[PDB]
DNA sequence: CTGGCCGTCGCTCTACAACGTCGTGACTG
DNA sequence: CAGTCACGACGTTGTAGAGCGA
């Protein structure tokens, strides 16, 4: 047996396939690191951080023996790791592994495949096997701490954010919740509202209660969010910190997530 | 009284042009110390030394350098009495000249000579020594020119009822010419006569009638070829009367001993008297040829001079980091090293330092030749630019160097003294080589002609060897700098003088000035080094006298004149007249097979059988030639096909040769004739002396040089007596050759036992496993044979007996396939692309990156690493044995063998070192050749060519076409990207090109995406070979042996810090990144 | 009573640069 | 939900360098 095994199959990999489909080739070149605790996929996308977890909950067998490991997705620049989960490509699978052997600083990732054959026999689709080194001195900078607000809302309610921003630097944007719970977004145009609960314009969430104001110049939201297909999904600020920024989850263990840099004003 | 004829070189002068550096003016303000001085001054010119001073131009008691001369203007300096008896003298030298009888009217020659110059004549004059060492010049009288016309042709075009009808034709064509330049031409100065003959091409062409016509000289000769009967075909009007001298006489030679003789009627040859000398030489004489004769048995060379020269230049105008151009009127010739050799002894007799301004040489560098035993130089000191170059053209004059080397001197030295000398100074040149006027001093250089090899010199009695050239086509190096060369060739480092700090040198005083002094001495003597160590004059002596050409022309003129000459001698003898073209695309015909190789590395034996001298030896076996062709069938209907004639067919189209009995081809006789005598000379190599040795290897060469030649020869298209059907028939049967020793093989020994029947010795070569025996590849004349189950320990001497076997088998006698070496490794890569290793221990490497000029050293290095790797590491040699295990796309998806790490290792380093910010730029060097001038290229977007243009616009030296272009290839920073839109995104390479020196001095970065790449691409061309020969699965398997690293752009690294974000990876703990991921997972959630 | 040029062959790989096309990719009524 | 303008990468040709073999 290999010292690190990884499997989906059945609808795990049903499921794993269920969560990918809406992600449309946007995570294809990545960072992936992995754990204990599951993958963690890592991507920019116009400068602002992207990221896709999967805890090991998701796999339908799992370990983890060594540090933590990291790899670049694309494999020698053409094929990648996450290519089997753009559906369409295979329409015919039945299992994925992953496996990694090799020492703690040197490792290397093998991800097998099998598919349908007229019948359930898993025939294996030997030629399609990848492998990936391990990154010997990779730095990425991640999520830490807790959201100090979350905001939740459904496709409607989230295009309608993403049409209340700007669409530029030339059109800057402030998002706010006001007192009794007015969450806001304006842009001199394109001005917005939603009513906060710890009916279409109702929003709800945690930590609602607390008023404030960010600005962002950046262009990034009307292409990201769009680009990563969102659907219902959750504003979660990070409001605290000498510089702010928000994380924009999506819904489902499909929690692809964004997190977008703001104006430090005080 | 005065000579007979005008000497043209100066003999007096007192008033010139005075030019010199303000800088030499030491009491001068500094408001008056730049530029030059320039204006006329009436003196003679003077030469300074050790503190005396003499005239430049004066003759005498005393003298600041040497003198092998007699006359100067019309004085006889020789001593009272002088009047040597000459009996042998050594011919270095020909020239040819015309004379006319008019002009020697006062000159007391014999009714004899005054004869043969009557209208008019060409005097073959040979230049030599005696061995005593006395200059000598034997002018021969009665040598024509002629050239022959169909008789039946000629009668029907011009009606001539007589051989005197035609020389009036010939005379009446040339009064009525444009120009009007045979002025009073008559019937008189021609000879006609009906002789047979027949034209050298096809078996078919039947003896005819032509008149030979006589011609008293080369200017006649030729306007006659372009414009007399431009319908009617002539033949051998193109030939010189040197030629005609030394085919008309048997066993004479262009280099080599001669003897004077009574001629036909007890005549002699007559000494001129001094004032009727036309060279400078010590004795001059007249004779006809029946007054010579080869004095065979005499050897060695005489005691002739060889003078290596090196100028430096400085700059004048306003920007003095410019580099001296010679028709600035201000940019000087301030030094000329001259060193005097003897070549009979190789012995250093003189070093001349001409210099303008003071030059005290440093004491050091005195006392470095005085420890070599080398002479003190004498250093010369003019005050101007002009003094200094008249005083070294007397020098050339009076002292008289039979050979001149140098390094550079044609495209370079040369070029810039003429040009002032007779752009800025007016002198003539025409009386400073050994004539004492009108004799040719001339440079060519390559510019916009389309056929011209190389740049040329010709000065009419001194024959300039180059080394430049000379060590360009004997040692294969990316740079020829002369300090390069000199640290590959003799084994010295040697420092350089840029010539960015010849101008604070030079305006540092007189001490200083010895500095550069010190510069031109050691270059000089480096050259005389290379010299001796090449002899060139020997080699190419031998060539010469092998040819029957001059020397000079056996240096400048190509290969082609070379066997036109030898075939012309013998077709004389024959009876055949060789034709003149009239006038002035790939290729004219198809080449040699290359096999498909099985490409691959080999670890069972691969022997090499390779055919000697393939195309020589079809040329003879076939009885291959011009006049041994037909095209038509009719012509061999009266012979029997089979014993009487090969029928072939080349290019689509059925050829006949006749075989050696029915006619002998002239090519067969030359190179069966050839050959006999090379087997002949290098028989007695081991009986020989070391001194004699040295000269019998130098004529082997010579005649391989010459055999080799003979297929070209026929293949040039517009090429003195091209025949395409030969050089086409010969390539042809060499591709029938190639795969008949490929079909032969392949059937007789598939089987052990069928190779133990014909070798016993074979019983104890069995190796473990399976016997095959298969051509892996084969390319021209060479195939190469895997040997499966064989040892290699035997193979050579088996292979040897196989080799023998085919070729009894297969060919006809002078066809000989030969065993040359068994490869026990062999990295088979691409047609002719191959790394293996000789059973012996050598590594070969043939045709791949490694032994190509073009790369940088950095990249040869690690390839070269990579390579003893695969071939001397067991280890490795095992993994790439094992790599061919599997198709080549299962390695990207398994580990790949344990014993390829190392490999892996070398890459890593190289990647390492290639990123240190104190690496050495000269590593990271590329170069490539000027093939043609920068206007004849189609493509003008090269790297090359990029950094051609950008010297020029920083009036840096300019590379002549031929040089190596040096560059490196720069970082695309943002000030660069601008430079380029600044001329009128990724840039080209072409764009990222610079000058090295350049990108030293401003501190530019080197280009590592680049020159990563590349090394990742050599690498990968050449190990293709180990992965089924795939570029794409390689670049991926190699590629995955560097560490990668990924971080983010630190910008956002620190903008993220500041917002709190957690580490992973390095910078941390291990403990503290599995930390970092359980708050990660839990807040993208 | 002044003028001339020049003058081995073909095969082959590889890099480089120019040219055209291809699959992707967000897109609007 | 599909006709669509646009973009980075790929294959192909020609040139050029430079060697291979006579
Ligand atoms: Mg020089
Ligand atoms: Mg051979």
């Amino acid at each position: 047996g290999a010292p690190c095994q990884v499997v989906l199959q059945g609808a795990e990999l049903n499921g794993i396939l269920q969560a990918f489909a809406p992600l449309r080739t946007s995570l294809l070149d990545s960072l992936l690191v992995m754990g204990d605790r599951g993958i963690l996929i890592h991507n920019t996308i116009f400068g602002e951080q992207v990221f896709l977890p999967l805890e090991h909950s998701q796999f339908s067998r799992y370990r983890w023996r060594g540090p933590t490991a990291a790899f670049l997705s694309l494999v020698d620049q053409k094929r990648s790791l996450l290519s089997v989960f753009r559906a369409n490509q295979y329409p015919d699978l039945r299992r994925v592994e992953l496996a990694i052997t090799g020492q703690a600083p040197f490792r290397t990732l093998v991800q097998r495949i099998w598919t349908t054959t007229s019948d359930g026999e898993a025939v294996e689709l030997a030629s399609e096997t990848l492998m990936k080194r391990e990154l010997t001195s990779f730095v990425v900078l991640v999520p830490q701490g807790t959201p100090d607000v979350q905001l939740r809302l459904t496709r409607p309610q989230l295009t309608k954010v993403l049409n209340a921003t700007g669409a530029d630097s030339a059109t800057p944007t402030t998002f706010e919740l006001g007192v009794n719970g007015k969450f806001s977004v304006f842009t001199t145009s394109t001005c917005v509202t939603f009513a906060a609960r710890e009916n279409a314009k109702t929003v709800y969430g945690e930590n609602t209660h607390r008023t404030f104001s960010v600005v962002v110049d950046d262009c990034s939201m009307r292409a990201v969010l769009r680009r990563l297909q969102v659907g219902g999904g959750t504003l979660k600020f990070f409001l605290t910190t000498p510089v702010p920024s928000l994380c924009v989850t999506a819904t489902g263990p499909n929690a692809v997530s964004a997190v977008f840099l703001l104006k430090p004003q005080k | 009284t005065g000579p007979t004829q005008r000497h043209t070189y100066y003999s007096e002068c007192d008033e010139f042009r005075f030019i010199a550096p303000r800088v030499l003016d030491e009491d001068a303000p500094p408001e008056k110390r730049a530029g030059v001085h320039d204006g006329h001054l009436k003196r003679a010119p003077k030469v300074y030394c050790g503190g005396d001073e003499r005239d430049v131009l004066r003759v005498g008691s005393g003298g600041f350098w040497p003198r092998r001369s007699r006359l100067w203007g019309g004085v006889d300096h020789a001593p009272a009495g002088f009047n040597p008896t000459v009996t042998v003298f050594h011919v270095y030298d020909i020239l040819e000249n015309v004379e006319h009888a008019y002009g020697m009217r006062a000159a007391q020659f014999h009714a004899r000579f005054m004869d043969a110059i009557t209208p008019t004549g060409t005097v073959i004059t040979l230049l030599g020594l005696t061995p005593e060492g006395h200059r000598v010049a034997v002018h021969v009288y009665g040598t024509r020119q002629y050239f022959y016309m169909n008789k039946e042709e000629v009668d029907r075009h011009l009606q001539c009822r007589a051989p005197r009808d035609l020389c009036e034709r010939m005379a009446a064509a040339l009064r009525e010419s444009p120009g009007a330049s045979f002025r009073g031409i008559s019937a008189d100065h021609f000879e006609a006569e009906v002789v047979e003959r027949t034209d050298v091409y096809y078996y078919e062409t039947r003896p005819a009638l032509f008149y030979r016509v006589y011609v008293r000289s080369g200017r006649v000769l030729s306007y006659l070829c372009d414009n007399f009967c431009p319908a009617i075909k002539k033949y051998e009007g193109g030939v010189d009367a040197t030629t005609r001298f030394i085919l008309d006489n048997p066993g004479f030679v262009t280099f080599g001993w001669y003897r004077l003789k009574p001629g036909r009627n007890n005549t002699l040859a007559q000494p001129r008297a001094p004032m009727a000398f036309g060279t400078s030489s010590d004795v001059e004489f007249n004779c006809t040829a029946d007054n010579l004769a080869i004095e065979g048995g005499m050897s060695d060379l005489p005691a002739y001079k060889l003078m290596c020269f090196d100028i430096e230049c400085k700059a004048g105008g306003e920007d003095e980091l410019a580099f001296p151009v010679a028709g600035h009127p201000e940019d000087l010739v301030i030094q000329i090293s001259c060193l005097l050799y003897d070549l009979s002894t190789t012995a250093l007799e003189h070093v001349l330092l001409f210099s303008l301004g003071s030059c005290d040489l440093p004491e050091s560098h005195l006392n470095e030749l005085a420890a070599r035993g080398l002479p003190t130089p004498v250093v010369l000191e003019f005050d101007s630019e002009f003094e200094m170059l008249l005083a070294f053209m007397t020098l050339v004059k009076q002292y008289g160097p039979e050979f001149v080397t140098g390094y550079n001197i044609i495209n370079f030295d040369w070029p810039f003294l003429l040009a002032k000398l007779t752009d800025i100074y007016k002198v003539p040149l025409d009386g400073y080589g050994r004539m004492n006027g009108r004799g040719v001093f001339r440079v060519w250089d390559i510019g916009q002609s389309h056929f011209q090899k190389r740049s040329k010199i010709k000065v009419n009695g001194m024959v300039n060897i180059d080394m430049y050239g000379i060590i360009t086509d004997k040692i294969k190096l990316s740079s020829y700098k002369l300090n390069a060369v000199a640290e590959a060739v003799l084994k010295d480092k040697k420092k350089d003088l840029s010539y960015r700090d010849i101008p604070a040198y030079y305006a540092a005083g007189p001490a200083q000035r010895g500095v550069i002094g010190e510069y031109c001495i050691q270059d000089s003597l480096l050259v005389g080094q290379l010299f001796f160590k090449f002899l060139p004059h020997l080699e190419l002596s031998a060539v010469a006298r092998l040819a029957g050409i001059n020397i000079t022309r056996t240096i400048y003129d190509g290969q082609q004149i070379r066997v036109f000459t030898c075939l012309l001698r013998l077709a004389d003898q024959k009876g055949f007249i060789l034709p003149d073209t009239q006038g002035r695309r790939h290729v004219g015909y198809q080449g040699a097979r290359v096999l498909d190789p099985t490409s691959g590395f080999h670890v069972n034996p691969v022997v090499v059988f390779d055919f000697a001298s393939l195309y020589p030896s079809i040329i003879q076996a076939h009885n291959l030639c011009f006049s041994t062709l037909s095209l038509r069938a009719d012509a061999v209907a009266h012979l029997e096909a089979g014993k009487d004639y090969l029928e072939i067919e080349v290019g689509g189209r059925r050829l006949f040769f006749v075989k050696a009995h029915v006619r002998e081809s002239l090519l067969s006789i030359l190179l069966r004739d050839w050959l006999a005598m090379r087997k002949q000379i290098r028989s007695r190599i081991p009986q020989s002396s070391p001194e004699e040795a040295v000269l019998l290897d130098k004529q082997q060469a010579a005649i391989k040089v010459v055999c080799n030649s003979v297929y070209g020869f026929t293949g040039v298209q517009h090429g003195l007596l091209p025949c395409l059907h030969v050089a086409a028939t010969v390539t042809t049967i060499g591709r029938e050759m190639l795969l008949a020793t490929r079909e032969y093989v392949h059937a007789r020994w598939a089987a052990f036992e069928q190779l133990l029947a014909d070798f016993p010795e074979a019983a104890d070569m069995r190796a473990p496993g399976p016997y095959s025996m298969r051509i892996i590849y084969g390319d021209t004349d060479s195939i190469f044979v895997l040997c499966r189950g064989l040892t290699a320990a035997g193979l050579t001497a088996v292979g040897d007996k196989m080799a023998s076997h085919i070729s009894r088998a297969l060919f006809l006698p002078p066809i000989k396939l030969e065993c040359e070496k068994t490869f026990t490794k062999l990295l088979l890569i691409a047609k002719k692309k191959y790394i293996g290793v000789i059973y012996g221990g050598k590594m070969l490497i043939k045709g791949v990156d490694l032994v190509r000029k073009n790369n940088c050293a950095f990249i040869n290095r690690t390839s070269r690493a990579l390579v003893d790797l695969l071939f001397y590491d067991d280890t490795v040699s095992g993994a790439a044995a094992a790599l061919a295990e599997r198709p080549a796309e299962e390695w990207l998806a398994r580990p790949l063998p344990e014993g390829l790490q190392a490999f892996g290792a070398v890459l890593v380093d190289a990647h390492r070192r290639i990123t240190d910010p104190e690496r050495d730029i000269q590593d990271f060097v590329l170069t490539a050749e000027l093939s043609r001038h920068p206007r004849a290229y189609t493509n003008k977007r090269l790297a090359h060519l990029t950094v051609y243009y950008k010297l020029m616009a920083r009036r840096a030296q300019v590379p002549s076409i031929k040089d190596r272009i040096p560059y490196v290839i720069v970082a695309q920073t943002r000030e660069v990207e601008e430079t380029v839109a600044r001329l009128a995104r990724k840039l080209l390479v072409s764009e990222l090109a610079e000058d090295p020196a350049y990108a030293i001095a401003h501190g530019v970065a080197l280009n590592t995406d680049y020159y990563f790449s590349h090394l990742l691409g050599a690498a990968c061309v050449t190990f293709k070979a180990l992965f089924g020969n795939n570029a794409k699965i390689t670049e991926s398997l190699l590629k995955r042996f560097i560490p990668e690293v990924w971080h983010p752009p630190d910008d956002v690294a620190a903008r993220l810090r500041t917002a709190g974000f957690g580490a992973v990876g390095a910078g941390a703990t291990a403990e503290e990144t599995r930390r970092m991921l359980h708050r990660a997972f839990d807040t993208l959630a």
